[PDB]
This record gives C-alpha cells, structure tokens and sequence, in this order.
C-alpha cells in the first residue's frame, strides 16, 4: 500500500517501506527508528506482533510518530505514471491530480 | 497477477543474486522458486550442489517462505524429507525479512550447523558426540547426493 510508481532518479532505500517495498505512503518512524508506511505497520501490529518487524523490538501503535521531513520529501520527488503507456512525470505530489486527466485509466 | 512485493522482490534477487546461490521463480508459478546453492568451502558440504525448493504462501511476507531440501543431505538441521527447521522460518519470522534472507541464513547454516535452534532430532545430537563420524558421514552424502549436479 505504498506508492506503486517508479521514481526517476531511482528511490532512495531510506524512504522505502521494509514491509511492502513501496514509497513510504504517510510515513511513520518508530521508537526504534524505522519508518513504514502508516498502514503496514499498523498491518503487521495487528498481526504479526506488537514488535517492530526491523528488529524484534516492542512497537505498539501509539508510538508511530509521522515522519514528517519524508512525507514532505518523497512528495516532491519526480514519478511516472503508473497507468502503463503513459509517459508523463511529474512531482508525486501532483499524480494524483493528473489521474483526473490521463489517456489510460478507469 | 501477483502482489507487488513478490513482484518487486524478485527482480532484485535475479538483479543482485546472492553469492553461492542461484534461485528463479518457476516457469509455471511465481510463488514457487528453484534454488541451488553451492556447498561452502571448509564445510563437510564442500564441492556439492544442493537444490531447494521455495514456495510463498498466500499470506507472505505476513506467513514465512516455506523452504526444502530436494538433494538428500546430512545436516543436524534438515530432517529426511528435506524440510528445513530454522528460526526465522518458524515463530522469529517478520514481515520484514525476505527471500533473500532465508536463502543466505540457509547458506550460513551449511558453512556452520547450529545443533539446535531447535533441531532434527538424530543427526542434531550425533552431530554433539561423535561430531568427527558426523562430518564424515555428511561429506559422504554429499558425494553421493550432491556431486552429479541432478
Ligand atoms: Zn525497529
Ligand atoms: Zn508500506
Ligand atoms: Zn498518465
């Protein structure tokens, strides 16, 4: 559930999520110091274990504080359209809009 | 068809494969994977080639990648079927570990035996006594079941 596009230049592993492999989507960082995207570290709380899955660490879900600086950051990063043919990029911040508005789609 | 994330894996593994390890997905069915990896060096397995077989369940990387032995083997940690019992396979599994990683802690385990993690019984504790008969017995087998690279 992170951000399934391609990244040019490539993303950079810090902002990648060790649980789905994706853009961290609303990045989150732990106690421990890993960030996840919102929604799979809540995913692997809730099954899987209150541990941080990096390291075994107790995690528990009030202790996901945003990440902030990355949201902001990955946003501005420059993506492609993931509607296959298309060739348009733009800052990921913008994709969505441009969805409204792409030759290949719904 | 496939998630993302096994999707996205694999093409990192066939990308920068792991060294001593040669592993693709099959041909029919991405979940499962070939695997062959090389004997290492100074270890009783030294100059054989051991297939495995890899399979994702359905609720990977949440459920751990079930792995097994094709090429016969004596290893304390590799029952007779081929199944392999290690750690991070069973209950110190994560989401985030991958594929990579259980190819290189199986690999580890064949450069070193960790007698007990926990362990195939037999092999497991002949391995503790007799541990010069068990090495022996191991480079035995893996002239007989791993030198004709089948
Ligand atoms: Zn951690
Ligand atoms: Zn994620
Ligand atoms: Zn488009």
């Amino acid at each position: 559930q992170g951000y399934d596009v391609e990244f040019d230049p490539p993303l950079e592993s810090k902002y990648e999520c060790p649980i789905c492999l994706m853009a961290l989507r609303e990045a989150v960082q732990t106690p421990c110091g890993h960030r996840f995207c919102k929604a799979c570290i809540i995913k692997s709380i809730r099954d899987a274990g209150h541990k941080c899955p990096v390291d075994n660490e107790i995690l528990l879900e009030n202790q996901l504080f945003p990440d902030n600086f990355a949201k902001r950051e990955i946003l501005s990063l420059m993506v492609k359209c993931p509607n296959e043919g298309c060739l348009h990029k733009m800052e990921l911040r913008h994709l969505e809009d441009h969805q409204a508005h792409c030759e290949f789609a719904l | 068809g496939l998630p993302r994330r096994i999707i996205k894996e694999t093409q990192r593994l066939l990308a920068e494969p792991v060294p001593g390890i040669k592993a693709e997905p099959d041909e029919s069915n991405a979940r499962y994977f070939h695997v062959v990896i090389a004997g290492p060096q100074d270890s009783p397995f030294e100059g054989g080639t051991f297939k495995l077989e890899l399979f994702l369940p359905e609720e990977y990387p949440m459920a751990a990648p079930k792995v097994r032995f094709m090429t016969k083997i004596y290893h304390p940690n590799v029952d007779k079927l081929g199944r392999i019992c290690l750690d991070i396979l069973k209950d110190k599994w994560s989401p985030a570990l991958q594929i990579r990683t259980v190819l290189l802690s199986i690999q580890a385990l064949l450069s070193a035996p960790n007698p007990d993690d926990p362990l195939a019984n037999d092999v497991a504790e002949q391995w503790k006594t007799n541990e010069a008969q068990a090495i022996e017995t191991a480079r035995a087998w893996t002239r007989l079941y791993a030198m004709n690279n089948i």
